[PDB]
């Protein structure tokens, strides 16, 4: 809008109801799906002779993801496939812990990376970042109930004898469940 | 513009003796061309086609990522009695995954397309991944005994006798 | 002997314990992948 | 600078230029880079030394790997990605990846021997000779 | 013998260290809600 | 509106308007991506008391590459504090009681361990040691 | 086998590593700043006409 | 007894020792494979011999 | 295992130090000696404890402890405490 010209003094009008977009390059990021130009004609309490005027171009843009997907999404996939993958590993083996903290290394370091990708926005959550806390929670849960299996394996009769209702349970009913 | 010849030498000039060479482009086709209009204005265009040199990436992320593939390979040979199976399986992925934001600082933000390399990187941490996967199938196999599971036929026969012929394997 | 079958009964236990934690987690990355894509991935669609 | 080739009309044809010859004063990088890359990288021999009944023997040669890494992370954001020549830290540290690649390869080939049992593979008295006498023999064992 | 004793450290220590670091951490969060903006005179810089 | 005195000559005065800009963090950011992730870890730490002093165990494992990752959450909570001196801020002094606390931790599994591994061979165990741990500890 | 590949290995990476710093250290400007030309282009060298 | 188990046992690790050989050929196989198409793929990309075809 | 990753950690936050240190080389800064001096003392300990690990594993297989070693660890040492 004209700053310090008034309605009634200068006038503006769109010379068409959209944005020209003939000459547009390409964007390798965004998508216009829509564009137009709105006139607004406000008055003020002042002043019922002098009104202003502007116009307000606006541009719908849809994001395209691929670049986020394949940067983001795929290794956060593969750490989360991993954190359950560890339950089928035998506490035999001794390197329950080792599997799940070395994934949680991996998937700390790659926030490192995220963190250079995706906004700092604190005016919402952003999906991809709930997504990320997601798994950094599903990690953490999986790495407490291996720490829980772990100590229930190793568990001594000599101080611990089993109850009976644990046995009742485990050895009879969920393998017969 | 002409050539010194009075010649319609379309190129880009360089001086081969005062150019200064980039280090990391060489410059392959250079022309130019005049652009007839379809307010009608003409457009001279110059083109400058140019070609990576792709040393540095060479030197620095892809040998260390075949490095890190190999060694995910030679996970399998490792026995499962070692117990460190997991510590080098997930150790190599996290190399990778540090090489992962080595490349992240260098590959175009655009996604039209995805670059070859990004293709490479993540097909090399599927290879980990599922090394990791059938690692822990192995030492799950391994760690198995009659207070726990009982064998059934069809894998007796089949891992016992028959792919052991084909793998050159002998029991003694 | 007495001893080690005692044991072997925790380790049993510790072991169906795995399996059941194996399938209800291998659920929950699913689970959890659709709960936060699928809206969105429907709505772009539609 | 005349230059004979060009018209003297030109403007190519004449400049004055003033040359700096400057050599880098190492220090700062032999003391925070250099040493520790190198101590880093020397720290794999001792992966032969180690038993191989800690079980930490690929862990240490796979740590150093990572630490190369790291380093290579850290000193590629330093230089221009020409394609001139390798830089010589860029040669030091490939060469110290291919031999701890080379190291993690032969940890898992001696581990491999180690867990051997006569339930799985079978000792011939040729082998036995020749890494039980001759062998340990010349190595000073 | 031994490997009883190291139990009974653990499981001391355990209820030790939990206590220390729910209390630290507590106390070191509780700032966060004592240091909010002061209440002033002055009228708030945007209308209801 | 500030009006200012002249200097000790009795010079003209000075005016100056001044604005004070009163403004509030929206912390939601910092909580999601450093904090709740900081306190997890750092909770972690914990569990390694549970897992048993036996071959096999993993308790340094643990606490280690816990400390590890909170070095890698120092590397990344460095970028975003500012670098001036003049007091230390809430989310670092949290860090740095979060990473004492876990080299307090990981001095006791190696102190417990250094007391389970033990062997007759090597050690004569204490008896006062032995009735405090193994009677008086469970009486108390 | 630990002990042979040891005395492989070790050796192989000293030279190697040797071989790379000494190469790098004895990197030197020439004493001429262009080859070729045998004057200084020194303070200490004032070519009077 | 305890001879029957360790039997059971080692047949177990033999079914183990099997399935690890033929992971690692497998993974040989699909390594080796997906490496050389991506290098290929890569190589073959030759800038053009004509700036205007 | 602990050494190991202590060394990792260390590494780690040298790649954040180093960047903090100036690069002025006419001089190493104090912080710079002190890392230098970390860095050494986690090497030599890790060399440290790769050599009392062999020592330890060692059996008669290794043939017979030379008397000096058993004169100094097993009787001089436990008697000087
Ligand atoms: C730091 O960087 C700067 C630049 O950034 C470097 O400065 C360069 O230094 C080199 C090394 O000396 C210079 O190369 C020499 O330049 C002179 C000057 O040539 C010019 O002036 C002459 C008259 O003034 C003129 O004849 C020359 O034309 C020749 O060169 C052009 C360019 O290619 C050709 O197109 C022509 O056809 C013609 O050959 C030019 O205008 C040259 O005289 C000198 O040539 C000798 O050396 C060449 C190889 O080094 C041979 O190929 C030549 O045949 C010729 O041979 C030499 O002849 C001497 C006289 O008999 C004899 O003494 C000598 O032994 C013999 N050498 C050999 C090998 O046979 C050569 O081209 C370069 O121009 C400088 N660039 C500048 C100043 O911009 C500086 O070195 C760097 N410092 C470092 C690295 O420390
Ligand atoms: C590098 O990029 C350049 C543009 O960014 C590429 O230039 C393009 O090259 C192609 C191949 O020759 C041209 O396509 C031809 O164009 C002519 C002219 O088209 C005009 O005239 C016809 C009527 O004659 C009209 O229908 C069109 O609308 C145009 O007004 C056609 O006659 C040919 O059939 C063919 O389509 C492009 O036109 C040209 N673009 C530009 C902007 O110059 C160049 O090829 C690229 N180089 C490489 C190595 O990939």
């Amino acid at each position: 809008g004209t700053w310090t010209y008034d309605g009634s003094v200068v006038a503006i009008n769109p010379e068409s109801d959209q944005p020209d977009l003939s000459n547009f390059m390409e964007s390798g990021e965004w998508v216009i799906k829509e564009s137009r130009g709105w006139k607004h004609s406000v008055t003020y309490s002042c002043c019922p002779d002098t009104p202003y005027l502007d116009i307000t171009y606006h541009f719908v843009m849809q994001r395209l993801p691929l670049y986020f997907i394949v940067n983001v999404i795929i290794p956060c996939l593969l750490f989360s496939f991993l954190t359950g993958l560890v339950f089928y590993l035998p506490t035999d083996s001794g390197e329950k812990m080792t599997l799940s903290i070395s994934v949680l290394l991996s998937l700390t370091v790659f926030l490192l990376v995220i963190v250079e990708l995706i906004p700092s926005t604190s005016s919402a959550v952003p999906l991809i970042g709930k997504y990320m806390l997601f798994t950094m929670v599903f990690v953490i849960a999986s790495i407490i109930i291996t720490v829980i299996v772990i100590n229930t394996h190793h568990r001594s009769p000599s101080t611990h004898v089993m109850p009976n209702w644990v046995r009742k349970v485990f050895i009879d009913t969920i393998p017969n469940i | 513009g002409l050539g010194p010849d009075g010649q319609g030498h379309q190129e880009i000039h360089i001086h081969e003796g005062t150019f200064i060479e980039n280090g990391q482009w060489e410059i392959i086709h250079k022309p130019s061309r005049l652009i007839q209009p379809p307010g009608q204005r003409q457009e001279v265009i110059f083109y400058l086609i140019i070609r990576r040199k792709p040393l540095f990436y060479l030197v620095n992320v892809i040998a260390p990522c075949i490095l890190i593939t190999l060694l995910a390979i030679f996970v399998f040979y490792l026995p499962p009695d070692a117990g460190e199976k997991m510590g080098l399986s997930i150790f190599a992925l996290l190399t990778l995954t540090v090489f992962l934001l080595l490349l992240a600082d260098k590959v175009p933000e655009t996604s039209l397309s995805v670059p070859i390399i990004i293709k490479y990187l993540m097909f090399t941490m599927v290879l980990v991944t599922f090394s990791v996967i059938l690692s822990v199938v192995v030492l799950n196999l391994h760690h198995r005994s009659p207070h726990t599971h009982q064998m059934p036929l069809w894998v007796r026969q089949i891992f016992i006798h028959k792919l052991p012929l084909y793998l050159r394997l002998k029991r003694p | 002997q007495e001893s080690n079958n005692a044991a072997a009964e925790w380790k049993y236990v510790a072991m169906v314990m795995d399996h059941i934690l194996l399938g209800v987690f291998m659920l929950v990355c699913i689970i959890g992948t659709l709960a936060v894509f699928a809206g969105r991935l429907i709505e772009l669609n539609q | 600078n005349v230059d004979p080739r060009a018209p003297l009309d030109s403007p190519s044809r004449q400049d004055i230029t003033f040359y700096l010859i400057i050599r880098r004063k190492p220090l700062f990088y032999i003391i925070n880079i250099l040493v520790p890359c190198v101590l880093i990288s020397f720290m794999v021999n001792l992966v032969f030394y180690l038993p191989a009944d800690s079980g930490e023997k690929t862990s240490v040669a796979i740590s150093v790997l990572l630490a190369q890494s790291v380093f290579l992370l850290l000193i590629s954001k330093r230089l221009p990605a020409t394609s001139m020549a390798i830089p010589l830290i860029g040669k030091f540290l490939l060469f110290g990846m291919v031999l701890v690649t080379m190291v993690v390869v032969i940890c898992v080939i001696v581990l491999n021997i180690h867990f051997r049992t006569p339930s799985t593979h079978v000792l011939s008295e040729g082998v036995k000779k020749l890494f039980l006498e001759t062998l340990p023999e010349l190595l000073h064992m | 013998d031994w490997v009883r004793m190291g139990n009974a450290l653990d499981n001391i220590c355990f209820w030790a260290a939990l206590v220390l670091f729910s209390v630290g951490s507590s106390l070191i969060f509780l700032g966060a809600y004592f240091n909010r903006v002061p209440d002033l005179p002055y009228a708030p810089c945007i209308q209801p | 509106i500030r009006r200012h005195h002249g200097g000790a000559t009795d010079g003209p005065g000075e005016t100056d308007v001044i604005y004070s800009l009163i403004i509030r963090r929206k912390p939601l950011f910092y909580v999601i991506n450093i904090i709740v992730p900081c306190v997890l870890i750092s909770g972690l730490v914990l569990l390694a008391y549970f897992l048993p002093a036996q071959a096999g165990g993993q308790k340094c494992t643990v606490s280690i590459n816990v400390l590890l990752a909170q070095t890698v959450f120092l590397f990344l909570i460095a970028q975003k504090i500012p670098e001036t001196s003049l007091s230390v801020p809430l989310l670092g002094r949290f860090l740095i009681f979060v990473m004492v606390v876990a080299t307090l931790i990981v001095m006791n599994c190696v102190i417990v361990l250094n007391v389970s591994q033990r062997t007759p061979t090597t050690h004569a165990m204490s008896p006062r040691l032995r009735h405090v741990l193994l009677e008086l500890l469970p009486r108390l | 086998v630990d002990r042979l590949c040891l005395f492989v290995v070790t050796p192989v990476m000293v030279v190697g590593t040797a071989w790379i710093f000494l190469q790098g250290v004895y990197n030197q400007p020439p004493p001429q700043p262009f080859p070729g030309d045998p004057y200084s282009y020194n303070v200490q060298d004032k070519r009077f006409i | 007894e305890q001879e029957d188990h360790d039997a059971l046992k080692e047949d177990w690790q033999f079914v183990a020792m099997v399935v690890d050989r033929l992971f690692l050929w497998t993974f040989i196989i699909f390594t080796s494979v997906g490496t050389l198409v991506i290098f290929l793929d890569a190589t073959y990309h030759l800038p053009p011999p004509d700036p205007f075809p | 295992t602990l050494s190991i990753s202590v060394l990792l950690s260390l590494t780690v936050f040298l790649l954040v130090i180093v960047e903090l240190i100036p690069s002025t080389s006419s001089a190493v800064p104090l912080i710079g000696k002190y890392m230098l001096f970390t860095m050494v003392f986690v090497i030599a300990s890790i060399i440290i404890t790769v050599i009392v690990i062999n020592t330890h594993h060692r059996s008669p297989s290794t043939h017979v402890m030379p008397n000096w070693v058993r004169k100094v660890f097993i009787d001089t040492i436990p008697n000087i405490m």
